[PDB]
């Protein structure tokens, strides 16, 4: 292969393996934030359904 | 927390009906035709503001 292949090859491997490194920080910080904090689409636990509740007038009126 | 709010014992004072549970059984229906309008007032006022202190008037 010629020199400037080797090069611009090894350039465009360079950027590609730099950027997905930097992707795994960013994925190393947005896991450790999300965990600390639930106010991501991740690590969501549930909770209990609220559309479980019955809204009707029960037999007795203080509830 | 808070003070939880009480009415008096003159905001409670009213003249019982001291009868018993025959006779008002007895006057049931009667009861239920003649006394509507107050008796449902009172109990839209029960279930919609939940709270015996807001019913007594």
């Amino acid at each position: 292969d010629a020199p400037e292949k080797n090069y611009e090859r090894t350039m465009a491997i360079l950027q590609i393996e730099s950027e997905k490194a930097e992707l795994r920080l960013k994925e190393l910080e947005v896991r450790r934030l999300m965990r600390a904090k639930g106010d991501g689409p991740w690590f969501q636990y549930p909770t209990i359904d609220k559309a479980l509740i019955d809204h009707s007038p029960k037999a007795t009126p203080d509830n | 927390p808070g003070i939880v709010e009480l009415p008096s014992l003159e905001d409670l004072k009213v003249q019982e009906v001291k009868v018993s549970s025959s006779v008002l059984k007895a006057a049931a229906h009667h009861y239920g035709a003649q006394c509507d309008k107050p008796n449902k007032e009172f109990m839209l006022c029960r279930w919609e503001e939940k709270d015996p202190r807001r019913c007594l008037e």
